[PDB]
Formats: C-alpha cells, structure tokens, sequence
C-alpha cells in the first residue's frame, strides 16, 4: 500500500503509515521512485536509507512498499560483465541513454533480457520422474571458456512435469516445471537470491591444494592456500590479474568498493585488453571474470551492498562447480561506511568512535570461503578463496579494523613502521605477519622441493638477527657485518619489488629458488668464521664487488624474454664463480 | 630540546617504547665492555 | 516448578536495531527466555534485556532480519535460562547454546542448574596441595599448577596457542605416585574461533581417542554474539556439577577470552551504558571476577578444579586492561615468545619472564620427587646467567672467553636444542623431565652448583 | 621402534573409533524408547480424555486457570464444536469464583464461528476481544510441559540413581 | 568520554 | 593380519556389549512403564486455578 | 582567468558554498567548452570549520576530534570531478592547498583527504629554515606518474630509474645523516660520506631551484645524471644494465 513521506534528513527518510513492513523490505521513494531499504520501525512510522542524493524530494510523496528484501538476478551472461553495488548494468544505460551521465534509471533489467542462450538439457531427466528435483538440469553453450550451467534454485523441490527441448531460449521462456504438491511451479533461466543471506551446502571440506601468487613475499614466507582467506595491506592490486593470468583459477571476482575515480577508470580501462592464452589461442580476461564498480561519490548505501553482492556472486560460482579468487580492493572503505551509517542512526558508538558490532559484521564477511562439497545430486567440490584488503590509516597498529581482521583471517601480511621510503610497498611486519598454512603444504612439497625449509628459516633466522642488532647500531664483529650486508641485499633485492615493470611482471617459483639459494648460500661461505670455514668482510668486498653487482642483477632475469634453462644456467654459472672466489681466498 | 618532537599517538607509544628499551640495551653492553677493560687495565698495572 | 500455561503476544511496538520492543506484558521477569514465530515459520529465541512498566525488550540471538509489526508472534517460558546436566555429556559435543553438534541427541538432564551459579563460601576455602601433569617438559620443570591454581597463558595472534591447547587435552593427567584416572576429566571450550583451527580441535580430539573424558564446546566467530557470553558460563556450570556432586577433579580451559571480552562490550552497547576506558565497559572487572575463582577445594569433599584460559596480546600492549585485569585475579603468569617462534620451536614457550606462585607446595617429598625445587631454582639462575653470557659473547668476542662460560654456553644450546622442544606426539612424565634436568645438570662440577644442597648432589649427580 | 608405536598407536585410534560409536549407539537406544514412552502417555491421555464425568471437572477447572492467567475485562474462548455444551456450563462456572477472587466483572463469550481442528485432543483458547494476547492451554502443550520437567524424576525411577552422585546438594 | 556523555544525557528528550 | 583380526573381535564384542545393555534397558522399561506412566497422567490432571502472588485490587 | 573571493570578514557559513560554484562552472568549461582548465582551491581547512560549525549547531553526532562524520562523502563530492571523458576534448585538473593544523600528518582532515585524492606534495618547514625557495620534501611526496612518464613516446626512457635511485639514495642519505648525529665524523666510511656528499649537493642544486626558473624535463634529467655520476657505477643497484651502459660512461 500507499504511505505518505514525514521527513528527510540526509540520505535519511522518516515515512507514516508503514506499518507492516519487515525492516529489511525495500521501498520506493518519490515520483521517481529512488530505491531504499528499512532500517528502523516505531509505531507506524520507518525509517529509509535510500541509494540516491535526496535533492527536490518533497515531504508527504508516496512511498510504495515492495514485497521482496534486497536481491541479486543470477543466470547466464554475468561472466564479461561490470555491475555497481546494487547490480546495475552500466553499459546497458550507457547504451540506452547516449550519454556519460547517469540518470535516475531504476527500471533497468540487470541481465538482459532480449540475448537468447543454446540450451542444451542433461540427458538423465526423464517426464514425469520423481528425482524430487536437485541441482543440474542443463548446460548453456555460449562462452567459449566458462562453461555456464543451470542449476535449481534452492529450497524448491519436486517431480519433473515438463522440460523444454534443446534450443534457443529467452532466458524469460519456461524450461522446467515441478508442480509436485498440487500446486504448479515454472522456472526460467534466471533466478532470485537474497543478498543478506547465506547459500547452504553439504559439507566444508579442508584446503589442501596451494594457491601459488606473483609475489616473491608471500609464496616465500606467507604460503596462501586455494581457497583460503587472507589479507594483503594494499598500500600490489595486480596480484588480482596475475593470479587470472597463471593461477588454477576459474572466475575472478572484483570489488572496487571505494576506490579513487581515476584509478577505477584505469583497471577498467586497461583490465579487458589482457589476454590469457592457455592452448596456444589467445582469449581475452574478461570472459573469465566480473567487475563491480564503485567511486567514492556514490551514496554510503552502495557502497556497503557491493560487498556483498560479490560474496554472493562468489557462492554462485561456488555451487557452479568452478573454483573462485575473489578480492576485495579495501574492507577499511567498508568499515568507514559501517561508521557513517552507524553515527547517522544516533546510537551509541564503541571504542574509537567505531559501532561495535564492526566485528561481527567483519566475521559475517569472511566465513563464506573454502572448498566445499556442494548440495547436488552429482556430487562435486568448489572453492571460493578471499583476499581481503587493509588500508592501514594514522594508527597503523592500533585501529579496531587491523584488530578485527587480525582476529580472524588465517593468513596476514603487514607493513613495518612507516619507512621513510613511501615507495617501498613489498615491506613486511614481523611481528604482526605470520602464516598458518606451513603445516598444510608440507605433504604438497615434500615431493616437490624440499630444500627451501632450512633456506626459509635461515632466512626468517638471518631478517632477525639484523632486526635485533639494528638498534645497537644505530647506537663490530665480522659475523655482525657479514649478516647485516646479507640482511640489506635480501631485503633489496629478494624483495622490493616494483611490481609493475617488465622484471617484476611475475616472479615464477624457479626464480625465487634461485635467488634465494644463491643468497643463502653466499652468505653462508662467509658466515663460518674469519677464515673461509672453522680476512675481514672489506677484502671480501673488494674481491667480490663485481659478484655482488650479479648478485643485485639477479632480478633483472625477465622470465617473460628468457627462457627458464638460460636463468637457472646463469645462477649456476655464477654459483660457480661465487666458489671460485671464496676459494681463492 | 628536553622533549623529541613527535605527535602524540599510539604509534608514537609503541616506538618511543621500543626506543628505550634498545637505549637500555646499549647501556647495559657498553658497561660490560667498561668493565672488561678496566680488567684489562689492572691486569697490565699488576706485572 | 511452572504449572501455569505459557504466555503468547501479538503487540510489536517496534524494532531498532537488534532489540524488539513490546507492549501490555504482564509481570515480565527480568531475564526470561522467549521465542519468536516469524511469517515464514521459522522459530527464534532470545533473552529479555530491559523491562519498565508494561513495556519489555527483548534482544534476538539469530539476528532481526524480517521480523514484521503484524505477522510476528513471541511467547514467554516464565522462567530465566536454565541448562541440564548430567556426567553422560562426556564424549559429546555442543554448539554452546544447548544443541549438540554431533549427530548424536539431546542429553536428558539428571539435573537442572542455574546458568549464573552463587559464589563460593570464603571459609569453606582449602589450599590447593597436589598437582596436575601436563605433559609439556617447560610447563612441569619451570613450573607447576595445583588442584585450584588458576594460571593463564598469553600468546600473540599468530602464534600457536592454540596447539599448547590442544596438546593439553591430549596429555592431561594425574601423577601416579606408584583411585584412579575416572576421577579425571577436562571440559575444553572455545570462544569466537575460526572455521579453520576449530574442526581441528574436533579431529585432534576425536583421532587420539580423548572423548572418553572430554566435554567439548564450540562457538564459531560468526555465531550470535550472546551465545558467546553464555557458553563459558555454562561450561564452568558443568564442570562445577561434575566436581562437586560427583567426586572428580576437573581441568578447565578457555580459550580466546578476547572475543568474550568483545561480546561483553556487544552487550553493553545494546543497554546504552557509557563506556569506560579504552572502550570496554567499566563492568568487566566485575564480570571477570564471576567467571574467574569457581575452582579450588573445599571442606567435606575430594574433587577439585583447575583453570587455564588463554589471552591474546593486542599488539604486546601489557598495560592493556584485559591482561591486565586478568593478572590482578590470577597467580602467576605463562608468556609465548615470538623469536622462539620464529626459531622453530614447536613449544614457543618462554622461561624468564614466567612464574608460578603456588609452586612452592605443589611440589614436596610427599610429591614426585624432593629433589625438584632445588633443581629449578639451579637451572633457572643457570638459564639466566647463560643468556647474559650470550650477551656477553655478543660483543667482547669468544678469543676472551673462560671455559666455565663455554659451558654455560654449551648448556644454553643444548636446553634449547632438546629440552624446551618437545614435538607434538611426544609424552614425558615428570620423572623423565626430571631425569633430563639432571642430565642437564651434569655438565657443571658438583661444586658450581651452588643452589643445590651437597645432599642432593651425592645422591644424584654420581 | 618407529614402526612398532606407530602400529599400536594406530590400534589404540580403532579402539577409541569403536568406543565412540558404542557410545552413540547406546544413546541414540535411551532416546528412542523415551520417545516411545512419551507417545504411549499421548495415547493413554487420548483415552482418557473421553470420559466425561471427569472431563466436565477438568474443564471447570482449566477455563478458571486460564480466567485466572489472562485477567482483562474482554474475553473470549474456544473449543471444540462438540464440547460446546460443556463450556458454556464451564463459563457460568467460572464467572461467581473469578468475581469473588478479583472483585472485577468481566464480559465473556463464545467462539461459534470458529473451533479447533478436528486433531486437537483437548483444551480451550482464550483470546483478548482484540485478539492480541492468547494463553494456549491445550491438553498437548501441558503434557509436553509436564513432561520436560518431571524429567529427572523419570530418569531417576527409570535407571536408579548414579552410584557417582555422593549427595544431591 | 564528556561529549559522548552530552548527547547521550541530551538524547532523553 | 593379527590386528586385523583383532578389531573384528572387538566389534563383534562391543556390539554383543552393546546389545546386553539394550535388553537390561527394555527390562527396565517392561518393569517401570506402568508407575511412571500412571504418576505422569496423575500428574497431567491436577489444576488448582491460582493469580499471580503478586497481583493486587 | 574566472574568479572567486571569500574573505576573512565575511560570514562564515558563506565558504560552504563558495567552491561548488567554482567547480561547477569549471565543470561547463570542461566538458562543455573543451577547454582545458585548471582548478586552483585553496585553505580547505577553512571549509572543514564551516562544516564544523553546521553541525554543531545541529546537535548531529560527532566524531573524531568534533569533526561530524559524514564529511567523507563531502569531501568525496567536492573532489572527484575530474578526468576527461570519451568523445570530449578538454578536461579538469584540480590543484587544491590545504593548510595543516600544527605539523599533524594524522589529523582528520588531512588524512581523510590522502584517501581520497591519488597524489600528495609535501611541504616541510625544515627547507624553509635552511633557505631553500620550494621547500619540497621529496621523501614524503608521491604521485601517480606510475604510468604515465613511461618515456616511451614520453620524454625519455630513463624518467622511472633515475627518479627511484634519486630516491634511495636520498634515503640512505637521510639515514646516514641521522647516523651522524649518533657518532662523529670519524666513524664515517668512504660510502657513507660519498652519501652526506651526494644528499648535500642534491639539494644544493636538484631542489634549490629560483623563482621564474624553468627548467626543462630533459635539463632536470641531465642534472640527475650528474648527481648519479657521484657514485662508481657499482652502487646503481636500482638501474638496469642497459640504461646504465647507455648513458653512465
């Protein structure tokens, strides 16, 4: 029914006569009927957060209650497309209206609705059969990699009654019926799903298989796992298209919550001319992922939904049988959005200013990742992996969002105290970094490598020892020395990548092995004693400055150019000369 | 002068905190040192 | 018991937030339990939080999603939240609020007990004389816990708490001096964890065959927030019913109290209460207090409890009011290092900065071993000293070292190497950590042994 | 040495294995014939229900405590269709002894549109005139009451007490 | 802490 | 071998076990249902209509 | 030049308003003349008092240091109306000052505006001490130049390497010079007053710049490859070898 509008305020709406509505129920608002979702509920009256400024709205205008809470359309066509936060196709608008302004457009179908899809049914289902329904029922032909299928929506169950042939279908043409209780039920290609909600399987099954990045500090000392949750201090993003690129992943998901505009418009920009190429045909990025969009203007509503429709899209993909990488540019945008919201409700806020149940939605978040035995007659496994972000403002360490994060995520990585060198995004926090997958690819590795363990707790041994003595001298022993050299050209080299150039572009395991190897074991023929096993370090420099400039060089092996037998030929090589000189010595 | 200037924040705690402890550190050492050497010195005086 | 029937209510005054508010209750108590009809048929509960005049408030476990003004009903028990009990819950597992996880079924209840408990009788008091196994070598030698010490153990995020955890539910147990172990059992619950590291702590404990005396309670992270504030207290409830009307000693331990400090100021939000410092309610030293001090002995019985909870750090803040707070109501403190850790240490645990307080008589001749007090007090002041010749050798160089400082450093590396590591599938009774302590001990002459009495050292050291 | 512990520890896991599932088996065989126990009393209740010298009385004696739980001025109650003589009567009843317990009148009535489902074994519902508040005092909703608190006792008569339990308070 | 407790002591009205 | 052979003695045994507790259990039951039925329906008769303690005029 | 005044003496509530019609009229030139403008707003903190005093006076709840909390999606409004369009020539770039209370990287308004804009310049008063005209410190400062100063078609193909060895040794150059405070002089090796050299020289005359100078990008690379010819070639551990080969010798 009709109700009348009572007051605004800000992006606030206090409506009469709304008595009867649920407080997640949408609404429309105004004659050009602005979206809005309840809040809070008192007598009659409601409370509205819309999803639009609120400039020219007059009091007293009818507000239309809808039946249906906040919703996500699912089917075909999702895969090589951008949506906002409240799943709004843009190049559809964009297309429609001729323009590079957004209108107040809310009628706008989010898939379309005129593109028809080669339907191709499985060939078990029988007339009339009594499989009380399921999951699978057909396969759409129209993408050359993502296979799409249809499957059932949940919580509907019952006898086949009628199935379309193979064919081209509107995706709004009835494929499948299941009356099964008296009552008859009809299905299409697209379905509903609550966004607030959480999709149900049948059971969570562990994560054992490895996720393998770009980056030399997390596949060194920070292992991830294929669907596990994590988070990354972006402060880099083009982990995201790496892992598309060479990861054993599927769908790629992306939520640019609050990102800056001219940034969104750059992946936007430069993300669809990538190109793939697994069988030697090239195939663009873009079929094998989806975007959601969203500046900084846009209202504090949106920005909050959009991180949960890409959840939900992530468990769709879920149940579609693929594996998913999702990541999410920045949860502190999210979390300051939670605040806005919160203080505009006058409530009463938590430490530093923060609702407290900040954390329990940060729970919420995550626990919606990992491989999974899905509901479903033909019984298979899918993953969904997250990789949440973390801005870390003014209090890098002290803030109740690193906290909460903290509590939770299985694998974190962090910055140290703010260097002076702004640039230098590869840092690492050890006191705050750690890792809880070591004991889970131990059984992957050992029949792959096994010689990185001693080299990686050296390693983890030696960054340390610098880190102990560091501050004495600030405020020596030829060891002393030895390690503090080693220390820096690990941490220049091994480390500090630029991330974008065509010698940082990716960094395969081989080259880290290498890199890593060769350091250790310089710093190892050295290390022993002043002699060269059981001089000072300045005769080691001069004799061996042109070996240490290789040693530097070392990262300018382009694997992209080179092949992989001339780099691990040249380390060999130079392995060769390192022994020659220590042995002349 | 009597004071480092730094902002206040919890940042600062932490860091300030770790800065006396390491002005500590260093004290304490150069002390054993000290004592070492006076050793050192009373030695040769004694022969 | 209730004869009446039950209550049902139509009137919604409104909703905010997680809180519902009704109208024309009639003689509501104050912290009943209701349950809520939804449209869809789906049933919910909750607890009654705040009451004034004919209005009530009522806070919803499972969240106000779709709640209507209309279409929604609620119903009263008339009665405050009560749990059964009953010794058969042993080799079950529970979400926290009741239900059981397992496939199995609901417990019956020998018993009903109130969930807030009353406190203990000051005089009826007794110190605590035995001790408690371990199994963890550092836990035993360095320190000791006795039938009603309450220690905790700090750690950091990322370090692996809770492993020392799990290894102490595998491996807890009474010496035996030479009526049994039945008179032992241990109720493990965990707070506000992950997914990941929980079905861990169920496969651990279902592998190695402990469910015979384990009471296992899960809380997931993304559970109701007032399920988390409910479950400790009503696994201390158990534990508390199994130790004194039944005559068993008992070992509790609690893990993450962060997130039930995290629950606590969820809850003070909900009744609009000013907060304290740093945030958390100025009520939370009290609240720490009731769940703390329900363990010890008492006049007239035999069983006994024992408490370990775990605290995570925030960032190595120690003047933080939770590890505060906590060190003003427990004896004695256990740390975790980090650079142990990151050493490779499976027992990350620390030596120098831990403490026992009761350790003086949890130990005797009537105990293990008479020896053992002087063989901690030696080695302590050895470890000491040994680090402060690592100090030493840090800067003067070892061409200036004596030989007695060789062995002191011989003995801190070879501590680290084997005594302080123990592996996750190894067991040692106290007598073979002692044995070790010895052989330890042996390095030195007799005469550099200064702590120990001469007649220690004739009868064990040959 | 290493082969040995591993063989018999992996022994030991089988045995702790059997013990679970013993366990679970014997459980699942308490709660099942509990269950069987509480549907045998749903069945002598039915019976017991049709005899209608005691059924009157108990009738009396219900709508009073439900006169006695709701306490506003407008009432009314249901039944069953074919007990409707008996409620009435029931009604008349109650009125003097409500009236001389809380010294207020009350104005009641009588459902004769609508009545329970045929399946209900027994009892009445009272309604406000608004139809907000209602106390459900079915013959099932007491017996599951009685039935969840007399629990213990059962169990107690069921099994004989545990030999552990040295005192009960 | 005082202008949290300002409005909250204002927001009975 | 002989483990195996083990373990299937014992599931053999704890389901003998297993079951000897069940029929000492439905003994029980063919001993106790009548009274604890019988105290049960008297139980479920008894009424005596009461206000509320607290409830004044 | 269009132009805009909003004095001290006036009323307060007044700068509120004052740069949306700026930025509005900008916005026509933009996207509707095709030109290419320039934005320059200044004393921002200014706005942020005026918003302070808005809600105030409303009783809304506040926040962080009184500041009311919605004043990141303002400054997200007042922001981002910048970058060019497809099928228009023209486009907006926005040089905006903010003025900053003490010397309080932290402080809300600043802070709340890194997160928003994509670059920063910073300016320390410790270069305005030591008499240097742009006081600029470049340490601090960053910008997304991250793509677009590629030298290929651009400038020159050295532009990315030179600016990131710049920067390292001028860090180390910071570090050592800290150092020194610690121990004296003769506790220096060679490098580290190679380093002391370099950093001095390099404000000396990369960052001291005079009034009306301008420099030219290629003239500001040639100035840097004389400040990289201070060290050997053996110390340019951020260069590649071909550039280095190119144009070191």
């Amino acid at each position: 029914t009709f109700g009348y509008v009572h007051g605004v305020s800000g992006p606030v709406v206090t409506a009469c006569d709304m008595a009867g509505a649920a407080m997640y129920e949408l609404v429309r608002v105004g004659h050009s009927e602005l979206v809005g979702e309840i809040i809070r509920l008192e007598g009659d009256m409601a409370t509205i957060q819309v999803y639009e400024e609120t400039s020219g709205v007059s009091v007293g205008d009818p507000v239309l209650r809808t039946g249906k809470p906040l919703s996500v359309e699912l089917g075909p066509g999702i895969m090589g497309a951008i949506f906002d936060g409240i799943q709004r196709p843009l190049s559809d608008i964009s297309s429609q209206t001729q323009s590079i302004y957004i209108p107040r457009g809310v009628n706008v179908s989010a898939l379309s609705r005129d593109i028809k899809w080669e339907f191709i049914p499985s060939k078990n289902l029988r007339v009339g059969s009594h499989i009380t329904g399921g999951d699978i029922y057909g396969i759409v032909n129209e993408n050359s990699l993502i296979k799409h299928k249809i499957m059932l929506p949940p919580r509907n169950r019952g006898s086949v009654t009628y199935i379309a042939p193979p064919g081209n279908y509107d995706a709004s043409d009835v494929v499948l019926e299941l009356e099964f209780e008296g009552v008859k039920e009809k299905f299409s290609m697209v379905q509903v799903w609550p966004v607030r909600q959480v999709r149900p399987v049948t059971e969570k099954l562990p994560a054992n298989h490895p996720l393998l990045t770009g980056q030399r500090v997390l596949d060194a000392l920070f292992p991830c796992v294929q669907g596990g949750t994590t988070a990354i201090p972006g402060a880099k993003t083009v982990i995201s298209q790496s892992l598309s690129k060479y990861s054993n992943s599927d769908v790629i998901i992306y939520v640019g919550c609050g990102e800056r505009g001219n940034e969104m418009s750059e992946v936007l920009r430069d993300f669809p001319e990538l190109t793939m190429e697994v069988d030697g045909k090239v195939e663009s990025i873009m079929k094998r992922t989806a975007l959601v969009a969203n500046t900084s203007n846009m209202p504090v509503a949106a920005r909050e939904a959009s991180i949960y429709t890409g959840i939900t899209l992530s468990e769709y993909f879920r149940d579609m049988g693929y594996h998913v990488s999702m990541m999410a540019d920045s949860t502190s945008r999210w979390a300051e959005a939670l605040r806005e919201i919160s203080g505009r409700l006058a409530e009463m806020p938590a430490d530093s200013g923060y609702p407290a149940y900040l954390g329990a939605r940060l729970a919420s978040f995550y626990e919606r990742a990992g491989r999974v035995k899905c509901l479903g007659n033909p019984e298979r496994e899918g993953s969904v992996s997250i990789v949440g972000a973390v801005s870390p403002p003014g209090g890098d360490f002290s803030d109740p969002v690193t906290s909460a994060t903290l509590g939770i995520v299985q694998v974190f990585w962090g910055l140290d105290k703010k260097l002076a060198q702004r640039k230098h995004f590869p840092s690492v926090n050890w006191l705050i970094s750690y890792s809880k997958y070591m004991r889970a690819l131990d059984e992957y590795y050992d029949k792959h490598f096994t010689e990185f363990v001693p080299l990686r707790t050296k390693a983890k041994e030696i960054l340390q020892e610098e880190e102990d003595l560091a501050e004495i001298v600030q405020l020596l022993a030829e060891t002393d020395k030895i390690t503090l050299e080693v220390a820096k050209l690990i941490k220049d080299d091994f480390l500090q990548q630029n991330g974008y150039t065509p010698y940082d572009r990716f960094c395969p395991f081989y080259k880290t092995v290498g890199m890593l190897s060769n350091m250790i074991s310089f710093y190892d023929m050295a290390r022993r004693a002043v002699e060269t096993t059981a001089i000072t370090w300045s005769i080691i420099r001069e004799h061996m400055g042109e070996i240490l400039y290789k040693l530097s060089s070392m990262k300018f092996k382009d694997p992209v150019k080179d092949g992989e037998a001339k780099i691990k030929a040249d380390y060999a090589q130079l392995l060769e000369d390192m022994q020659n000189a220590f042995r002349s010595l | 002068k009597d004071r480092i200037e730094i902002f206040p924040s919890r940042m600062a705690q932490t860091i300030m905190k770790a800065r006396l402890k390491g002005a500590q550190t260093g004290r304490n050492l150069l002390k054993k040192k000290s004592d070492a050497l006076t050793l050192r010195f009373r030695q040769i005086l004694k022969k | 018991y209730l004869s009446q029937p039950r209550l049902t209510y139509k009137t919604v005054s409104g909703v905010n937030g997680p809180l519902v508010i009704l109208d024309h209750v009639k003689f509501p108590r104050y912290a009943e339990i209701v349950h809520l009809t939804l449209p869809d048929g789906t049933k919910r509960s909750g607890q009654v939080l705040e009451v004034s005049g004919s209005k009530a408030v009522v806070q919803v476990f499972e969240g106000t999603s779709g709640i209507d003004a209309k279409k929604t009903s609620c119903e009263f028990t008339g009665d405050i939240l009560r749990t059964p009990v009953s010794e058969d819950m042993l080799g079950r597992v529970f979400n926290g609020s009741g239900k059981p996880i397992d496939r199995g079924p609901v417990v019956l209840a020998e018993d009903f007990l109130d969930i807030m408990g009353q406190p203990i009788n000051p005089q009826c008091r007794i110190y605590p004389e035995e001790m408690i196994q371990t199994g963890i070598s550092a836990i035993d030698g360095m320190n000791s816990i006795a039938r009603g010490q309450k220690i905790p153990i700090f750690s950091a995020a990322g370090l692996p708490h809770n492993e020392i955890a799990a290894q102490i539910c595998r491996q807890a147990g009474l010496v035996k001096k030479s009526y049994s172990e039945e008179n032992f059992a241990i109720v493990f619950a965990a707070m506000g964890v992950n997914m990941e590291t929980a079905r861990f702590f169920k496969s651990d404990f279902e592998e190695n065959g402990s469910m015979d005396n384990v009471c296992l309670f899960l809380n997931l992270a993304n559970d109701p927030t007032i399920e988390r504030i409910i479950t400790p207290r009503l696994a201390l409830t158990t534990a508390e019913f199994l130790a004194y009307q039944c005559e068993k000693h008992v070992l509790v331990i609690l893990t993450d109290m962060s997130s039930y400090a995290e629950a606590l100021r969820e809850v003070s939000a909900a009744r609009e209460e000013v907060p304290g410092r740093r945030g958390f309610p100025g009520y939370m030293y009290t609240d720490l207090a009731t769940i703390y001090e329900r363990a010890g002995r008492v006049e007239g019985r035999n069983g006994s409890i024992t408490q370990i909870p775990i605290l995570t750090m925030p960032n190595d803040d120690i003047t933080h009011p939770i590890p505060d707070l906590t060190g003003y109501i427990t004896e004695g403190q256990i740390y975790v290092d980090r650079q142990l850790h990151n050493r490779q240490i499976y027992p990350p645990i620390n030596v120098l900065p831990s403490l026992s307080r009761l350790m003086k008589s949890a130990i005797g001749e009537g105990m293990t071993r008479k020896d053992h007090a002087d063989v901690s007090n030696q080695l302590y002041a050895c470890y000491a000293i040994g680090k402060d010749v690592q100090a030493m050798k840090a800067v003067v160089g070892e061409e200036a070292l004596t030989s007695d400082d060789l062995l002191y450093l011989e003995f801190l590396q070879k501590f680290e190497k084997n005594f302080i590591t123990q592996g996750p599938y190894e067991n040692r009774t106290v007598y073979e950590t002692l044995d070790i302590g010895w052989q330890l001990l042996r390095i030195f002459p007799k005469e550099m042994l200064k702590r120990i009495p001469q007649s220690t050292l004739s009868e064990f050291y040959p | 040495e290493k082969k040995e512990k591993q063989i018999e520890q992996q022994k030991k896991i089988q045995m702790s294995n059997l013990m679970n599932q013993a366990r679970l088996k014997v459980l699942r065989a308490r709660d099942d014939l509990i269950t069987d126990l509480l549907n045998e009393a749903k069945q002598r209740l039915s019976k017991v229900v049709k005899d209608t010298t005691r059924y009157q009385v108990l009738l009396d004696g219900l709508v009073l405590q439900g006169l006695y739980q709701l306490l506003e001025p407008r009432m009314i109650v249901r039944c069953r269709k074919q007990d409707f003589p008996l409620v009435k009567a029931a009604v008349q009843k109650a009125i003097p002894m409500y009236k001389i317990a809380t010294k207020k009148d009350v104005d009641v009535q009588i459902d004769q549109e609508a009545y329970l489902p045929e399946e209900i074994a027994g009892g009445v519902e009272i309604y406000n005139g608004d139809r907000k508040i209602k106390v459900s005092n079915t013959l099932e909703s007491r017996l599951d009451l009685i039935a969840q608190q007399m629990m213990p006792e059962v169990r107690g008569a069921l099994f004989g007490a545990n030999a552990n339990r040295k005192f009960l308070d | 802490f005082y202008r949290l407790k300002k409005i909250q002591e204002k927001k009975k009205i | 071998q002989a483990a195996m052979g083990s373990q299937g003695n014992l599931s053999a045994e704890v389901e003998q076990a297993t079951r000897r507790q069940v029929q000492g259990m439905q003994s029980s039951q063919q001993r106790n249902r009548e009274r604890v039925l019988a105290q049960l329906l008297g139980m479920v008769c008894e009424v005596r209509p009461q206000v509320h303690p607290n409830y004044r005029v």
